């Protein structure tokens, strides 16, 4: 059978930053859920839509795997109805969320002595994002009433900053890889779901 | 978007920048302190000026949000901490002139030498060798030679520099609307606009002078007892109704009387508690010490150590060649990285210094969720007070025998009680009249109430009146005796040692009630009591967010 490319999305050597997050859609195939426990360092296997009793018997038209990397103590913000920088300017979750989120520590990989400035995140925006929205513009955020015609300075800043990940950080200040599996049942009669025992 | 939102966004940018720059600076400084090389000094200075320039430019950039239009207390506090000009409000000539005399005074103090009148090729420094004569000897003439020569050969160089330093500091303080330097210093206890917890900068003087009026009844009896006990070690030199000669007090200035203990122990034949033997006998190590400290702390309800603390911390002295500054401190680099730097040795003293340091760390782990500019004790006196009550409680026999370092019975007696309380009072109480006196002199010198031809006259009048000691040799207006002290010549505020002594006991009393203690106060022990931990945490976790008069009320009442 054709299996979900789980290990290709759950083991990507380089993940995406949070504001420009990666989204990979999985098409019709077999959905082997109870195989992701291979490594299992994990941090939070909570699920909102489907509780841990319908792991493979239920089906969905298509699933989206969203991948990115955040700091530790912000994983709590990844939930429908949360507030905070990550919950407003980098990722939003709808209150009717049917998939669920997964996270794990990755300190040994994404942290380098001297700072790993490749990961960034947005801390300035004119208004909150929309569920599953994505923004990549780098326009100079205006704070004051004087237009800055695109140059950093007073009352207008570059709306991006970067985690300086290092190994000598406490938990909650260490890199954490996050994957969101959002399900979808629009109208498809036959689609991707779990295998049956023969 | 009027004024407040822009201020908030600016503060967010600052919080996210300075948090990283400070981490880099502090990490460089730690690496230098723990492994002394040459290039380490270069990296340290690079990170240092990198951070300092950023702070200065942010200061200049923040002087545009007027303080009168902000309404939130938090952002107002941050902006006020950030806006202060500090120095650099002077001219460039003047600022360079000031930075020169500061270093000159510090260097004179650090490398001054005096030498014998008979073998002038035997010059002694202060640190390893003068305050050893003053601390160990019993020869009246030797102590007198040391006390007099240190002031006559080094104090006489600091006078023309201190007279010039006073003026520059007063100008720098007046340019910021403060009326003098002393007010600039007292400006740390000031609280404005909370409607019930205010505190003027002039009220501190009345509080200090009123709290000191109730200690004289006890200081007088302690002074009389010590004077009577000295008329047997230096007969014919002490008058039974006069003051004490200033050179017989235990150290070069008289800041602590703790060296007169050997001469004035009440019951000399009762050796006080010590477990230095039973620790090496049960084969204890640094790891055991700090595990016991962490256990005592978690016992009251405070969290564990962050487990990164065990790996990065330098608990034992690196052996071969890793030259390190052995002075026990706690480091709060930030972002969740707390460390300890101390060169432990299995002893009883290190068993208490461990508790002191871990108290500091437990304080820092509490307010770590605050904005970067609000990570500090409620004022300058809270930090060491919180650190001190831990070692205060972790030295009681009731705690030691519970650990196991004592015999399971160890019947105590009311003679070791006195032997202990006296050794305490020579350090705690013996230093309160000195402190309050010194800081009263400086406050009057900066203000102008003492014309500069009467500095020594007022100094030695206040010494005889308040502290109760007399000088053994007259001193005209060419000397400068206060400048021969570390804090005076290096420009450090000295009142934080007065108030810290007071709070340290208020806390100890309040917590003692939450643990439901019965007997004397000096046997209190807060271990195994969670309500004490809660009362303490509800003040620890504030930082500078609230006025210190509120945090103090959260515990004492
Ligand atoms: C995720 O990818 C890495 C990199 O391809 C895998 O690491 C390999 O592990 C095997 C056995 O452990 C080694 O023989 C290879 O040399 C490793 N690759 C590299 C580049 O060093 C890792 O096993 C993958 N994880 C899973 C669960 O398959
Ligand atoms: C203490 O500092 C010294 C000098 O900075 C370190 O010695 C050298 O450090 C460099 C840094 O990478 C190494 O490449 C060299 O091999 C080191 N030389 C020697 C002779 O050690 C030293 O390593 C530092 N101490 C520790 C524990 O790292
Ligand atoms: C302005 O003051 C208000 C309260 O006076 C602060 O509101 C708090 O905000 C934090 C989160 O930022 C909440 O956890 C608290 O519950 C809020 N307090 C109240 C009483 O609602 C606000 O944070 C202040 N401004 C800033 C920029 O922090
Ligand atoms: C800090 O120092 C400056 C001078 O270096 C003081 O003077 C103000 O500086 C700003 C910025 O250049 C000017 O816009 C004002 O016109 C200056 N004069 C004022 C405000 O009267 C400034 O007042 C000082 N601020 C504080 C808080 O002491
Ligand atoms: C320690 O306690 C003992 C017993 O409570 C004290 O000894 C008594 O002291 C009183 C005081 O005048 C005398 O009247 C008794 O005769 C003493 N008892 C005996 C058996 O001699 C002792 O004075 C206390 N010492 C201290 C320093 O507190
Ligand atoms: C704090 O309380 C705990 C539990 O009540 C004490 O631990 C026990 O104390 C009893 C009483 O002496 C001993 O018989 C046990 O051997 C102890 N067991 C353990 C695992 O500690 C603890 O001694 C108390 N500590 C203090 C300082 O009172
Ligand atoms: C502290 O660490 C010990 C491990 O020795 C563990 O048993 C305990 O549960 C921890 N407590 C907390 C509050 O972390
Ligand atoms: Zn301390």
């Amino acid at each position: 059978t054709n299996l979900c490319p789980f290990d290709e999305v759950f083991n990507a050597t380089r993940f995406a930053s949070v504001y420009a997050w990666n989204r990979k859609r999985i098409s019709n195939c077999v959905a082997d859920y109870s195989v992701l426990y291979n490594f299992a360092p994990f941090f939070a296997f909570k699920c909102y839509g489907v509780s841990p009793t319908k792991l493979n018997d239920l089906c969905f038209t298509n699933v989206y795997a969203d991948s990115f990397v955040i700091r530790g103590n912000e994983v709590s913000q990844i939930a429908p109805g949360q507030t905070g920088n990550i919950a407003d300017y980098n990722y939003k979750l709808p209150d009717d969320f049917t998939g669920c989120v997964i996270a794990w520590n990755s300190n040994k990989l994404d942290s380098k002595v001297g700072g790993n400035y490749n990961y960034r995140y947005r801390l300035f925006r004119k208004s909150n994002l929309k569920p599953f929205e994505r923004d990549i513009s780098t326009e100079i955020y205006q704070a004051g009433n004087k237009p800055c015609n695109g140059v950093a300075g007073v009352n207008c800043y570059f709306p991006l900053q970067s985690y300086g990940f290092r190994p000598t950080y406490g938990v909650g200040h260490q890199p954490y890889r996050v994957v969101v599996l959002s399900f979808e049942l629009l109208h498809a009669p036959a689609t991707v779901c779990g295998p049956k025992k023969s | 978007s009027t004024i407040e939102e822009q201020a908030k966004t600016f503060l967010d940018k600052f919080n996210h920048e300075a948090e990283d720059l400070f981490y880099q600076s502090s990490l460089a400084s730690w690496n230098y302190n723990t492994n002394i090389t040459e290039e380490n000094v270069q990296n340290m200075n690079n990170a240092g000026d990198k951070w300092s320039a950023f702070l200065k430019e942010q200061s200049t950039l923040a002087q545009m949000y007027p303080l009168q239009e902000i309404q939130n207390l938090t952002v107002k506090l941050q902006l006020q901490a950030l806006q202060q000009n500090g120095s650099s409000v002077l001219s460039e000539d003047k600022s360079k002139r000031l930075n020169t005399i500061l270093n000159t005074m510090s260097t004179i103090y650090s490398t001054g030498k005096v030498c014998n009148p008979d073998n002038p090729q035997e010059c002694l420094l202060l640190e390893p060798g003068l305050n050893e004569i003053m601390a160990n000897s019993l020869d009246y003439n030797e102590r007198l030679w040391a006390w007099e020569s240190w002031r006559s050969e080094v104090g006489k160089q600091l006078r023309p520099l201190y007279e010039e330093y006073v003026v520059l500091k007063n100008e720098m303080a007046r340019a910021n609307h403060y009326e003098d330097y002393g007010d600039y210093w007292r400006g740390d206890y000031e609280v404005n606009g909370v409607d019930g917890y205010d505190y003027s900068r002039g009220q501190l003087i009345e509080d200090v002078e009123h709290t000191f009026e109730e200690i004289k009844p006890l200081y007088e009896h302690l002074h009389a007892y010590v004077r009577a006990k000295l008329m047997n070690a230096y007969p014919s030199y002490i008058s039974p109704i006069g003051c004490l000669p200033a050179h017989l007090l235990g150290d070069m200035w008289g800041r602590f009387w703790t060296n007169l203990y050997s001469l004035t122990v009440p019951f000399g034949q009762k050796p006080n508690i010590d477990v230095t033997d039973a620790m090496v006998d049960q084969a204890w190590d640094a790891q055991r010490i700090f595990k016991e400290a962490e256990k005592f702390f978690v016992s009251v309800g405070l969290p564990n150590m962050t487990q990164g603390f065990w790996e990065n911390s330098m608990l034992t002295d690196p052996g071969n060649v890793q030259k390190a500054v052995c002075h026990p401190t706690a480091w709060d680099l930030g972002k969740g990285d707390f460390r300890i730097l101390m060169c432990t040795k299995v002893t009883m003293d290190d068993f208490l210094t461990a508790h002191h340091e871990m108290g500091h760390i437990q304080y820092d782990m509490a307010y770590a969720a605050q904005p970067f500019l609000l990570r500090n004790g409620a004022n300058e006196g809270f930090h060491e007070a919180v650190g001190e009550i831990m070692s205060l409680s972790a030295a009681t026999p009731k705690h030691l025998k519970s650990i196991g370092l004592l015999s399971p019975d160890f019947q105590e007696d009311n003679e070791t009680e006195i032997n202990f309380l006296l050794k305490q009072a020579l350090t705690i109480v013996g230093t309160l009249p000195f402190t309050y006196m010194l800081e009263k002199w400086r406050w009057m010198v900066f203000k102008g109430e003492i014309p500069k031809d009467q500095w020594m006259k007022k100094w030695w009048e206040m010494k005889r009146e308040i502290v109760g000691v007399v000088e053994p040799v007259p001193h005209d207006e060419t000397y400068c005796d206060p400048a021969s002290l570390f804090h005076v010549s290096n420009d450090y505020s000295f009142i934080r040692y007065y108030t810290r002594t007071l709070y340290q006991f208020q806390f100890q009393e309040a917590l003692c009630q939450a643990a439901k203690h019965e007997g004397p106060l000096h046997k209190c022990d807060i271990s195994n009591s969670t309500e004490a931990g809660q009362k303490l945490f509800n003040m620890l976790r504030l930082g500078k967010s609230e006025p210190w008069t509120l945090a103090l009320e959260n515990v004492v009442g």
